[PDB]
């Protein structure tokens, strides 16, 4: 059992830049290793055999390097279609293992989140639930961290957060998150905050609503 | 032109086994091994093993073994593999994939891949919410509305806005698990003059449950 | 773990079988003879086989995978599928010199020379295998190549089956006392005849009488003879009852060589018909699996397998049980 590390689960490149990928095995596996290509549809391509030979179809962008336990692969320019996950794969010993895999995002300038709240709908209260919601779009980079405040006090059980891959147009994030609670603790508290901490900012974003001023 | 063409999503209750196929088109099946490889939510790789479409021998990751058995038809040129004894640590994405003769232990050409689902939920329409800007919400040139879905089983609800006419600023986020129940959310953006002057509308739809909702957001 | 000693077992068995064989021929001057040459490079053969290919066969039928290097695999592939090639040529050659010693009595430059084109024709057939050219998947051990699958097939196969099972209907097509008495006695006849009336009358019970013999160059020969009594040529008609008399002894030798050499003939048929109805089932179903797309599983090719190596156990119980002087060397050199 050869355990395969690759060293950035994400790896963020300028278009028509080098990019460098690296794969360290657990023990030397003496450049028995493969480079394989998964497109966000889910398909798998394979790139390299032999830590250094291109398989049939693929561009000479592609390269790879290494000796003993540290292997690499590296696009001389980066085109939009390289845009996907990689993955190292040891063929030294059985059984086969592949690396954690390492997936490509184009970098672009840093981008201010949107943050928007939303109380509970009276049809979601009238089940009893009720979820705050919390929107946050059109980011960069992905580095983000969302705090709940219910009376000026932090909650963390509870809280729901969902990202979205990179964006087709602008290439920003953007994410989710949903404080869920029940209706009687939600009628017991007022004051509901979302607060937000990006690169882009110094100070966190903060959006609320009090419970008594709705309508 | 070869082609790996697998079986559809399987959506299997706890303990139960399931069998997913592979049929293989343009080259000679019984000559090629026929690997299978798993793919965990986690997007990390497993080679659960192999079988010679030859001699119908095996050779498996013993990891894998008793979990899984691999089976050939070489009239249909078909691969198969069999999950038994499914727990939630078995739903995954599994592929097919073909042994490169050139390259010893790599595959070149994969299937496009089988969703696998080990759930013991009921399917379940979805709660669609309508989420509009707040109480005393104080709203800029952009108003962004939403809608969440809550509760529903199993996954593939689609949400469009306005029929599919608002699309330029909206984003869809996936789901996640809570109760067991899968839950996500959309958001669409609109000028402030434009609502709710004009109606905006989400229409989320579950097969599954032959269900579609629609919600017409509203102020306050 | 479980067949695993049983099949040492039986690796053992052949190893000393063919040991034995070996040495009672080598040491025993009353079986050293070129068919029993060819039987003792048959042995060699099967010796090889359960000394040098058998141990791994057995290794990949406990652990189910081939846990050392391709080269390794393509080296022993190629010893096994060498050695079973040499086999079956070994069984055909002797089918040819049985042959050879039935129907033409009339040396041992031609053993060495069909010894070594069996060995050689058996090399050149295997040596595609340790040129790289079966490439095995990671931790298994096979012929990993279907077309090198029906080419040795092909090769070491069906053609020395088909010429060695035609070789033995020519030998059974191969199949009179008081005849031999009658031409003797009026060959003496004709030697002391003076006219051309008692000639004619001896030569005529002649042909009478070696009509059960032959099929015939006896019988054309008696008419040639015949035809000069008609002309009263007393002394040309005795001359050619002189080569008659040659003719006749002629006859009288090879069948006695024939009815010498038919029981080792027939202990050789028999040994070669133990070898097909062991190794029948093995090709029978990779032609199944070939042609029909049949899901054959493995346990049947295993089985198979082994069905058809216990045929290299059985060859000297044969020549115990079919040869006098084989089981006297045999009693002999065990004390
Ligand atoms: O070549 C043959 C016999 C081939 C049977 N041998 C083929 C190869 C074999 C063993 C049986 C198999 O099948 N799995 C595994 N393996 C193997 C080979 C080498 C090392 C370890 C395992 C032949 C037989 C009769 C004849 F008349 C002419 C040729």
């Amino acid at each position: 059992d050869i355990v395969m590390t690759q060293t950035t689960s994400s790896l963020s490149a300028s278009l028509g830049d080098r990019v460098t990928i690296s794969c360290r095995a657990s023990q030397d596996i003496s450049n028995y290793l493969n480079w394989y290509q998964q497109k966000p549809d889910g398909t798998v391509k394979l790139l390299l055999y032999y830590t250094s030979r291109l398989h049939s179809g693929v561009p000479s962008r592609f390269s790879g390097s290494g000796s003993g336990t540290d292997y690499s692969l590296t696009i001389s320019n980066l085109e939009p279609e390289d845009i996907a996950t990689y993955y190292c794969q040891q063929y030294s010993k059985l059984p086969r293992t592949f690396g954690g895999g390492t997936k490509l995002e184009i970098k672009r300038a840093d981008a201010a989140p949107t943050v928007s709240i939303f109380p509970p709908s009276s049809e979601q209260l009238t089940s009893g639930g009720a979820s705050v919601v919390c929107f946050l779009n059109n980011f960069y980079p992905k580095d983000i961290n969302v705090k709940w405040k219910i009376d000026g006090s932090e909650r963390q059980n509870g809280v729901l957060n969902s990202w979205t891959d990179q964006d087709s147009k602008d290439s920003t994030y953007s994410m989710s998150s949903t404080l869920t609670l029940t209706k009687d603790e939600y009628e017991r508290h007022n004051s509901y905050t979302c607060e937000a901490t990006h690169k882009t900012s110094t100070s966190p974003i903060v959006k609320s609503f009090n419970r008594n001023e709705c309508n | 032109e070869v082609q790996l063409q697998q079986s559809g999503a399987e959506l299997v209750k706890p303990g139960a086994s399931v069998k997913i196929s592979c049929k293989a088109s343009g080259y000679s099946f019984t000559g090629y091994n026929m690997n299978w490889v798993k793919q965990s939510r986690g997007k990390s790789l497993e080679w659960i093993g192999y079988i010679n479409p030859f001699y119908g021998t095996t050779n498996y990751n013993q990891r894998f073994k008793g979990k899984a058995t691999l089976t050939v038809d070489k009239s249909s040129s078909t691969a198969y593999i069999q999950l038994n004894s499914l727990t939630s640590e078995d739903s995954a994405v599994y592929y097919c994939a073909r042994r490169y003769l050139t390259g010893t232990g790599a595959m070149d050409y994969w299937g496009q891949g089988t969703s696998v689902t080990v759930s013991s939920a009921k399917t379940t329409p979805p709660s669609v919410y309508p989420l509009a800007p707040g109480c005393g919400d104080t709203t800029g040139s952009s108003v962004t509305l939403g809608c969440l879905v809550k509760g529903y089983f199993p996954e593939s609800v689609t949400v469009t806005w306005n029929s599919g006419s608002l699309s330029s600023s909206v984003h869809t986020f996936p789901a996640l698990l809570q109760s067991g129940l899968y839950t996500m959310s959309s958001s669409v953006t609109v000028p402030s003059s434009t609502w709710p002057s004009q109606t905006v509308t989400c229409s989320v739809a579950h097969p599954a449950s032959s269900t579609t909702v629609d919600k017409k957001l509203e102020p306050s | 773990n479980y067949y695993a000693t049983l099949l040492t077992l039986l690796i053992a068995v052949i190893v000393f079988g063919n040991v034995l064989v070996c040495m009672a021929v080598s040491r025993e001057k009353a079986l050293q003879t070129t068919t029993n040459y060819l039987i003792v490079s048959l042995a060699v053969a099967d010796l090889l086989v359960a000394t040098l290919v058998m141990p791994w066969v057995v290794y990949l039928e406990v652990v189910g995978e081939w846990k050392f290097s391709r080269i390794h695999c393509d080296i022993f592939v190629t010893l096994d599928v060498m050695m079973c090639t040499a086999k079956i040529w070994n069984l055909c050659a002797i089918s040819i010199d049985r042959y050879t010693a039935v129907a033409m009595p009339m040396s041992k430059r031609r053993v060495t020379v069909m010894i070594s084109i069996v060995w050689v024709l058996s090399f050149t057939i295997s040596c595609p295998l340790l040129f790289g050219l079966n490439n095995a998947d990671q931790n298994e051990c096979i012929i990993a190549n279907p077309a090198f699958v029906v080419y040795s097939s092909i090769v070491s196969f069906y053609v020395p089956f088909i010429v060695t099972l035609l070789v033995y209907i020519k030998i059974y097509i191969v199949l009179l006392e008081d005849n031999w008495e009658t031409l003797n006695d009026n060959l003496k006849v004709i030697e002391k005849a003076d006219n051309a009336a008692q000639v004619k009358d001896a030569l005529t019970k002649m042909r009478a009488a070696a009509l059960d013999a032959g099929s015939d160059i006896l019988v054309g020969q008696i008419d040639d003879a015949l035809k000069l009594a008609n002309e009263g040529k007393v002394k040309e008609a005795q001359a050619a009852a002189e080569q008659l008399k040659t003719t006749i002894n002629a006859y009288i030798q090879k069948y006695g060589s024939q009815q010498k050499e038919k029981k080792a003939t027939q202990m050789l048929a028999i040994v070669l018909g133990v070898f097909i109805i062991c190794w029948l089932p093995f090709f029978i179903t990779h032609i199944l699996n070939i042609h029909c797309d049949c899901n054959i599983p493995p346990v049947l090719y295993s089985a198979f397998t082994w069905l058809g190596y216990v045929n290299s156990a059985v060859n000297p119980i044969i020549y115990t049980t079919f040869n006098i002087e084989f089981r006297k060397a045999f009693l002999k050199i065990l004390h």
